[PDB]
């Protein structure tokens, strides 16, 4: 899953 | 493990606005943050913004006049709606997942005046004469429709292989297409081969089986 | 607006071979690579757009080795070592380093196989379309190579090369052929007044054309 490249990054 | 689920009305008049769902299943809307896209015809995306984990939205600065986008938790879907919409708008509308690894099978709208036209499909079968191999060629045409698209399948999507689906050709302010299957020259005319049209638009759907010429 | 200049268009390769694209951004797209916000979209004929490659280099949970991504400030290469069938569709660069997150026009990937001649099989009116005022003979030319061909049309031999539409699929995914469907419309009292229709599909791979026909009647 998760890799962080999506619109809520915060 | 996550599904998304666009869908809207494939037509719509310039002037009127625009109203798409995308339904979200194997996740609650609220977990995180859902996206929204747009292809025009010739593979030109378009970023049209995001709503938050919260129900927050960015609009990309292109649209925040006509767009806006809004949610429902008891549905688990979340919106769309595009005001004063132009044959500019005309693209397959998407929604993917926060990290865009998973999207919906898009949605594809048309904004045009023309009236909305059911297909006339035909069965294509071999006039003694589609033959004697192995082999043996039988096809479908879907005329005089509007707008896009339809589907079409071979024995409710049982026969795959050997099926060519031909892009539709607009004339006449019209679409025609057509499609065709290769099966062993046993199975048919033994067995039955149906083409199952069906157009969205019109809410339409067709099963059409290819019988021998008599 | 971060702009996502992408080349080449169109990328032909054979089997086997190594293919790139190039991906420009009039903007930085970050400093590092794991800040730097650029990735790699590949999208199938009919289907939605598949991430390949994330954050210029990554690559996503079920790509092969052969996807390979690089970078730098704003130029971004991705590379595919042994092009195989089906790596068949069009790429696409994409940002989201900043708002709103931008695309690049696209790169359509196409195969270099070796040539085949086309499978050619003509069909008459439907029994049905007839009773309904007009009449369409079909001619299918399937899994060919190249893409480019021609269709003729003769009506008890006088080329009809008025009301003819024609249309190729996508390269197929799995021979990378191209198949194509000619239509010749007609209106049933035309279609009546003669008895042969001639569908001829002339192709590199053969000298004389390939002939297809039916005796209404």
């Amino acid at each position: 899953k998760r890799i962080h490249i999506g619109p809520g990054r915060a | 493990e996550v599904q998304l689920q666009e869908s809207g009305p494939s037509l719509v008049k310039p002037s009127q606005t625009l109203s798409l769902t995308c339904s979200v299943t194997g996740v609650s809307i609220t977990s995180g943050y859902w996206n929204w896209i747009r292809k025009f015809p010739g593979n030109k995306f378009e970023y049209m913004g995001y709503i938050s984990k919260s129900g927050s939205a960015y609009y990309n600065p292109s649209l925040k006049s006509r767009i806006s986008f809004t949610r429902d938790t008891s549905k688990n879907q979340f919106y769309l709606k595009l005001n004063s919409v132009t044959t500019e708008d005309t693209a397959t509308y998407y929604c993917a997942i926060d990290d865009f690894d998973i999207w919906g099978a898009g949605t594809t709208v048309t904004v045009s005046s023309a009236k909305t036209t059911p297909p006339s499909v035909y069965p294509l079968a071999p006039g003694s004469a589609a033959q004697t191999n192995s082999m043996v060629t039988l096809g479908c045409l879907v005329k005089g429709y509007f707008p896009e698209p339809v589907t079409v399948t071979w024995n409710s999507g049982s026969l795959s292989s050997g099926v060519h689906t031909f892009p539709a050709v607009l004339q006449s302010d019209l679409y025609t297409l057509s499609s065709s299957v290769t099966v062993p020259s046993s199975p048919r005319p033994s067995e039955t081969v149906t083409c199952n049209v069906a157009h969205p638009a019109s809410s339409t759907k067709v099963d059409k089986k290819i019988v021998p010429r008599d | 607006d971060v702009v996502m200049t992408q080349s080449p268009v169109s990328l032909p390769v054979s089997l086997g071979d190594q293919a790139s694209i190039s991906c420009r951004s009039s903007q930085s797209l970050g400093h590092s690579s794991g800040n730097t916000y650029l990735h790699w979209f590949l999208q199938k004929p009919g289907q939605s757009p598949k991430l390949l490659i994330y954050k210029v280099s990554n690559r996503f949970s079920g790509v092969p080795d052969r996807f390979s991504g690089s970078g730098s400030g704003t130029d971004f290469t991705f590379k595919i070592s042994r092009v195989e069938a089906e790596d068949l569709g069009v790429y696409f660069c994409f940002q989201t380093t900043h708002d709103p997150y931008t695309f690049g026009g696209g790169t359509k990937l196409e195969i270099k196989r070796a040539d085949a001649a086309p499978t050619v099989s003509i069909f008459p009116p439907s029994s049905e379309q007839l009773t309904s005022g007009g009449a369409s003979v079909v001619c299918f030319l399937n899994n060919f190579y190249p893409k480019d061909i021609n269709v003729k049309w003769k009506i008890d031999g006088s080329e009809r090369q008025n009301g003819v539409l024609n249309s190729w699929t996508d390269q197929d995914s799995k021979d990378s052929t191209y198949s194509m469907s000619s239509t010749l419309t007609l209106t049933k009292d035309e279609y009546e007044r003669h008895n042969s229709y001639t569908c001829e599909a002339t192709h590199k791979t053969s000298t004389s054309p390939i002939v297809k026909s039916f005796n209404r009647n």
